[PDB]
RNA sequence: AUGGAGAGUUUGAUCCUGGCUCAGGAUGAACGCUGGCGGCGUGCCUAAUACAUGCAAGUCGAGCGAACGGACGAGAAGCUUGCUUCUCUGAUGUUAGCGGCGGACGGGUGAGUAACACGUGGAUAACCUACCUAUAAGACUGGGAUAACUUCGGGAAACCGGAGCUAAUACCGGAUAAUAUUUUGAACCGCAUGGUUCAAAAGUGAAAGACGGUCUUGCUGUCACUUAUAGAUGGAUCCGCGCUGCAUUAGCUAGUUGGUAAGGUAACGGCUUACCAAGGCAACGAUGCAUAGCCGACCUGAGAGGGUGAUCGGCCACACUGGAACUGAGACACGGUCCAGACUCCUACGGGAGGCAGCAGUAGGGAAUCUUCCGCAAUGGGCGAAAGCCUGACGGAGCAACGCCGCGUGAGUGAUGAAGGUCUUCGGAUCGUAAAACUCUGUUAUUAGGGAAGAACAUAUGUGUAAGUAACUGUGCACAUCUUGACGGUACCUAAUCAGAAAGCCACGGCUAACUACGUGCCAGCAGCCGCGGUAAUACGUAGGUGGCAAGCGUUAUCCGGAAUUAUU
């Protein structure tokens, strides 16, 4: 991916398992760095808003500029700004592929789509930023239908959200409808992010 | 497409000689003959064609004041033609250019011009070559006739005589050598063969065998020796009356090297200075060239004359100025001919050309391919020999003055300008009085900045000759919280060059330890300002040994004022003196001028430290006042016939004589 | 409902008032450090400074004469029947010249302009309009020249001058013809002036041929032509309203304000000129001074508002400075003319040539802004019936992280918490799943193949069908067939090889996300503001770690915000 740093250190900073396993927080749930251990300072409100924004951004593996642009368009959509931003983040091809389970890690799914092993409606899409919409299908490239990584990931029967309908035999997923807040991760307080981008 | 002339057929040569030897006349005649089946010289280098060979010619100046041009031309040139006045042979500037060419390893051919002049003596000129220069030079021709009688030239290599029937340079008759001169021609040929054999072992054996040398074999041996810079062919003629110019061009073709025959060039990578890169004459290699001249042409704009060592480059492309580390757009490429400038689409290795459009590319810079990062060896120019304090007559033009100075420094590496902090004056350094005079006139007219020049001011120093205990007391207690300070300091003359030394012999805390640094700072500040003539005081030991202090009134400033008052009283009581910088001057010159040099040194109020031989000359070591060293180069050159050279560096400070010190004090006071 | 956050700083402490400063957005940006790629944009803001060099406006032989070349192919035999001339016929063509049209478009710039310049809304019963389209009537009969060309003469050249001859769709006389112009009768109508339509007389105003078809002692197709009428297009004038600072600018104006007459213009009108009067403007800001192209829009703000007028489009103005007209439907004309002035260059000294605020480029100024590129293949324009030619408009390459957007610099398992850096209470803590090792992928890169669209066409050729003709060619249309790409063998697709080439910038005292050690010691230094530094500095410099961003990151400059700190809200 574009960010190639210690995701474990990032998870420790942000107090969330970006991978979802919890391995990062199992042993050392405190922040990285020399002062990590014995850290007892309290975060200001701006610090809390920044931490929430960074949690969501590093969870979805986006850069600040694209994150802000997505926030803007979500705000321009009708509805609740934070929920719309979260569902739009989910609707990204990386997120859809990861939820379908064609890869174990979000960064792995990003690299797969970037190297072009995925097809939407039977057509290649190299851009992880691609925004999927209801009624679309995500497939896999024929030359890569038998990739070790993809087959191994499909073996592990991960949970498939309600807004996605996946068939592992064909390695074919369908984006049935737009997600909901309950389906989307609950470890994120979208109101804090909305206020952060308010100021 | 394809280069019109090959590396083997390319010739880069420079014409060099003493003043008025005939460099320009020879260059003009060369261009005239090459341009036939309004000759100018404004072009830095001229391109011509002779017998299917491309010849680039650079004409150099003779004066020692303009040695920078000779240096920068010999840096990029392959061969040289050294012109000698027939009546005088080798002259001092002949020696200077010969030494520069030897340093740069440039093969040379000598051309004895002015054979028609009264007093012309070819044998004397050759003997001067042997003695003055210590050069393995031999004639390859003989003159039949001297002065007005000069009418033919005997080529010795092919033992063939050319008769010139007129001064027009045409209608030359190729005839057999006359019988009366045949013996002399054969003797000269034997001498030439011996001279070449002294360098060539195979030819030495061939000659010792008494077998007849082939024309081709002899020419090959001469070419080898010349290109090895072990032999010097000597020709004769008169450029003014058009005799020997064709033979001189033929010798240029036959004996002077090509960009292949010349030794290779070594450069450093930008990121790997230790790394060495050899840039051979190969079109297929990467492009590397050296920009050796920069001028402005009123029609085409800035011209950057450069010599290409390796590779090729096409007009309308991008190159890298590795020295500056920037990118340059080569928009147009020009070559100057005898009568016109021609735009050329490509330049190959071993060619001298001019780029139009280069910005921020100075002489000595390297222009390399965008991908490449080579940097060729730059040129080292002599340091200034004369210095003058310059200043504009109108202060409103001082910014113009600075800009002009910068531009002049960019145009001329040897001309320097710098500001002196102690005196504040702007000092211009140059190769000689003539150089600085020309530059001053150029600033006055070309840049319209009228300036006046003079001897630079000399920064003097003061010191204490006698020791004394003194006391400084500053007590302003008129009302309220006042100001109190008291010190008792022993001032002593320190050993010269040891600097200021502060000692703290305070016992019992009579002066609180808080204020002692303030006392030292006050002494330093008061010594910076002179006590006798305003010049800094130096080489003094100040020992603060006693004092007083009032707890409420005493303060840092009060103690500094007390120290200053103590210094004033010590100046009154210690008989201060004025010191002047003394320079270590090393003068190198032929032994026959040693008496004159030492006499001039002692007249400059300096002393002769010693003497010692060095090489074939002598070196004199002396100490002279910097003030008395003004205009020394001119006097040295007059004393040594231009053969003397010198260096000077600061050595120490010495006491100024009584009258000079009194004059300085009076001038500073009023 | 879709929309609005504050913080520091005056005090021993406090509340208030109050300025100052910061957090945000933006840029035609510049600079510093750094730097992989692709797409789409953007790129002299300064000197409306001066310009070398190349190019940026031609076209028509189906208007005209003349000249070059001279096919096919005429004659003697030099006995060389393959080469020969002039005594012929003489084709496809080409061109110096006259003539038509174009050159007033397209393109550049923002100097001037405070003005009906621009915007918006109207009016002209006060207007002009080539090429284009439609309708009606015509295109008849004569003439004299002059370019070209030949010859002489004068000039360095530019170019002139004399003589001789030659055309036209060049020019001119005459006939016929108006809603055009005058006069007398009308009828109806409007908004003063007036407007519309119907009669009868007087004066007067045109033109052309070219290339083809046919039943060829005469009709006809296409283009071209004249007049009249309309349409369309383009231009012109007038008016309401809107549109900038200064009163330490209060008076301004004498063709000025009105009238009568005349002239003038497409046109009304003091537009101009004579005579009569003394008017006209102005605190609702005249006059003067300063500044400025205007607008669609652009930035900012919750809004109200504030700021701006790059790119792109509309309008205006200008083309070295100033004045003037001629040609022309259209100009008082960027690459036209004349004069004056300043400035370059040539001269034979008598005289001549010129104007990058066209595209590149040069010098200069500047913190700063591109290559003297390919092509008319697409769109558009000029001429022509058409093929076609010209087009630095334009379509595309080159250069620049200048902006926005997209994708990279790897992905999975990895405790065995390796070595090493830093700190340490000497237990250890941290860089750290980070690393190494294993496994995988090829975005991207490299190599080799395939390779678009952008292309409609026009023209040419067959077939029909509509008008008109006696018929025919032609005309328009419909359907058909071959041919046209600079970009460029570029994008893109397919196959193979390697994690291997591809991470830097600022910050960490509060604001404000991020703290430890060492060095220094009111020095060196930092700083947006409060301030920090005098020996145990989270504020200086380095190191480790951390935070924010990421091919960018910071600094500076400028605008709006925060500022309810001009407060209508
Ligand atoms: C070979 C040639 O042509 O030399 C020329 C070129 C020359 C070397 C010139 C002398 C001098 O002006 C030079 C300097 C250093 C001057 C200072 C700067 O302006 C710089 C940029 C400049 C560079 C070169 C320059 C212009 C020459 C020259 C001497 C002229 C004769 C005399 C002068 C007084 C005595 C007689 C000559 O003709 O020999
Ligand atoms: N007698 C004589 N005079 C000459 C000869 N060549 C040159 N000169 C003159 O000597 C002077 C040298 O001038 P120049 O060529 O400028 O020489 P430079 O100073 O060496 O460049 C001029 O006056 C020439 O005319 C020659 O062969 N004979
Ligand atoms: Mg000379
Ligand atoms: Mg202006
Ligand atoms: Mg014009």
């Amino acid at each position: 991916a574009r960010f190639r740093g210690s995701n474990w250190k990032k998870s420790r900073r942000l107090g969330i398992s970006l991978s979802g396993t919890g391995k990062e927080l199992e042993k050392r749930p405190y922040a990285p760095g020399q002062h990590g251990p014995n850290q007892r300072k309290k975060l200001s409100e701006y610090g809390l808003q920044l931490r929430e924004k960074q949690k969501l951004r590093y969870l979805y593996g986006m850069t600040e500029r694209q994150f802000r642009n997505t926030f803007d368009i979500a705000g321009k959509k009708f509805g609740v700004h934070g929920e719309n931003f979260m569902i739009l983040l989910a609707s990204r091809l990386d997120a859809v592929v990861y939820s379908l389970g064609l890869a174990r890690t979000r960064r792995q799914a990003r690299q797969l789509v970037n190297h072009g092993h995925i097809l939407v409606d039977g057509k290649r899409v190299d851009i992880p930023s691609y925004s999927v919409k209801p009624g679309q299908t995500i497939s896999v490239r024929e030359k890569s239908q038998k990739l070790n990584i993809i087959v191994e990931s499909v073996e592990i029967n991960n949970f498939v959200p309600e807004y996605l309908n996946f068939d592992a035999d064909s390695l074919t997923g369908t984006f049935v409808r737009l997600p909901e807040r309950s389906e989307l991760p609950a470890e994120i307080n979208e109101q804090l992010i909305v206020e952060y981008y308010s100021r | 497409m394809a280069r019109e002339f090959s590396l083997e057929k390319t010739r880069n040569i420079g014409i060099m000689a003493h003043i008025d030897a005939g460099k320009t006349t020879t260059t003009e005649r060369i261009l005239y003959y090459t341009g036939r089946i309004g000759i100018t010289i404004t072009s830095a280098a001229t391109t011509a064609a002779w017998e299917g060979h491309r010849v680039n010619i650079i004409d150099t100046p003779g004066h020692v004041d303009f040695t920078v041009e000779v240096e920068r031309s010999l840096r990029v040139l392959d061969g040289a033609v050294t012109v000698l006045d027939a009546q005088s042979g080798v002259e001092p500037q002949t020696e200077t250019v010969w030494r520069q060419a030897t340093t740069y390893g440039v093969p040379r051919i000598v051309f004895v011009n002015k054979m028609d002049k009264l007093g012309a003596n070819f044998e004397y000129s050759v003997s001067t070559l042997h003695d003055r220069l210590q050069a393995n030079a031999a004639p390859i021709q003989l003159p039949i006739g001297a002065e007005d009688e000069f009418e033919a030239i005997i080529d010795l290599v092919e033992m063939k005589c050319f008769k010139y029937t007129n001064d027009l340079g045409t209608e030359i008759e190729e005839i057999e050598i006359p019988e009366d001169h045949l013996d002399r021609a054969e003797e000269a040929r034997a001498s030439l063969i011996e001279a070449v054999a002294e360098t060539s072992d195979e030819l030495m054996e061939k000659y010792l065998g008494d077998e007849e040398i082939s024309v081709s074999e002899l020419k090959e041996a001469i070419r080898q020796a010349t290109t090895n810079v072990e032999f010097y062919p000597v020709l004769c003629g008169t450029a003014f009356k058009n005799k020997g110019v064709q033979l001189m061009l033929d010798a240029v073709i036959d004996y002077l090297p090509s960009p292949l025959d010349v030794k290779p060039i070594i450069g450093h990578r930008a990121s790997n200075p230790e790394e060495e890169v050899i840039a051979k004459a190969d079109d297929s290699a990467e492009f590397a060239a050296l920009a050796f001249k920069v001028m402005t042409d009123p029609y085409v704009g800035k011209l950057t004359f450069f010599r290409v060592y390796s590779g090729t480059m096409t007009s309308g492309s991008y190159v890298k100025n590795s020295t500056k580390g920037k990118r340059e757009r080569v928009g147009r490429l020009l070559q100057m001919h005898a009568n016109s400038r021609q735009e050329i689409d490509t330049v190959y290795s071993g060619d001298i050309a001019a780029a139009v459009g280069l910005k921020d590319t100075g002489t000595g810079d390297t222009l390399c391919g965008e991908k490449n990062d080579i940097i060729l060896e730059s040129m080292e120019f002599p340091e200034p020999v004369i210095h003058l304090s310059v200043e504009p007559k109108s202060k409103a033009d001082q910014d113009k003055m600075t800009q002009a100075l910068v531009k002049l420094q960019e145009e001329d590496p040897t001309f320097h300008a710098h500001t002196d902090e102690e005196t504040g004056q702007v000092i211009i350094g140059g190769m000689g009085e003539l150089h600085l005079d020309i530059l001053v006139d150029r600033m006055k007219k070309e840049f319209n900045v009228e300036c006046n020049v003079g001897a630079p001011m000399v920064s003097y120093r003061e010191t204490f000759k006698s020791s004394a205990q003194v006391q400084g007391k500053f007590s302003r207690q008129s009302g309220g919280r006042g100001q109190y300070g008291d010190v008792h300091i022993e001032f002593t003359p320190n050993e010269t060059g040891a600097g200021f030394e502060f000692e703290n012999a305070i016992v019992g805390g009579v002066v609180p330890r808080e204020y002692i640094p303030s006392v030292e700072a006050g002494l330093k500040d008061a010594m910076e300002n002179g006590v006798l003539a305003g010049y800094p005081l130096i080489d003094v030991k100040a020992k603060l040994y006693d004092g007083s202090y009032h707890d409420v009134d005493s303060s840092e400033m009060a103690f500094k004022i007390a120290a200053s008052l103590a210094l004033k009283e010590a100046a009154k009581k210690c008989d201060p003196v004025i010191l002047e910088p003394m320079m270590k001057v090393t003068i190198e010159m032929p032994e026959e001028y040693m008496g004159d040099i030492m006499g001039d040194v002692t007249s400059r109020r300096g002393r002769v430290d010693g003497m010692e031989p060095r090489g074939n000359a002598q070196v004199v070591n002396a100490y002279v006042p910097l003030s008395e060293m003004f205009g020394y180069a001119t006097s040295l050159r007059s004393n040594t016939q231009g053969r003397g050279t010198y260096t000077m560096y600061f050595d120490h400070y010495a006491e100024v004589p009584k009258s000079i010190a009194e004059d300085i004090i009076k001038k500073n006071k009023g």
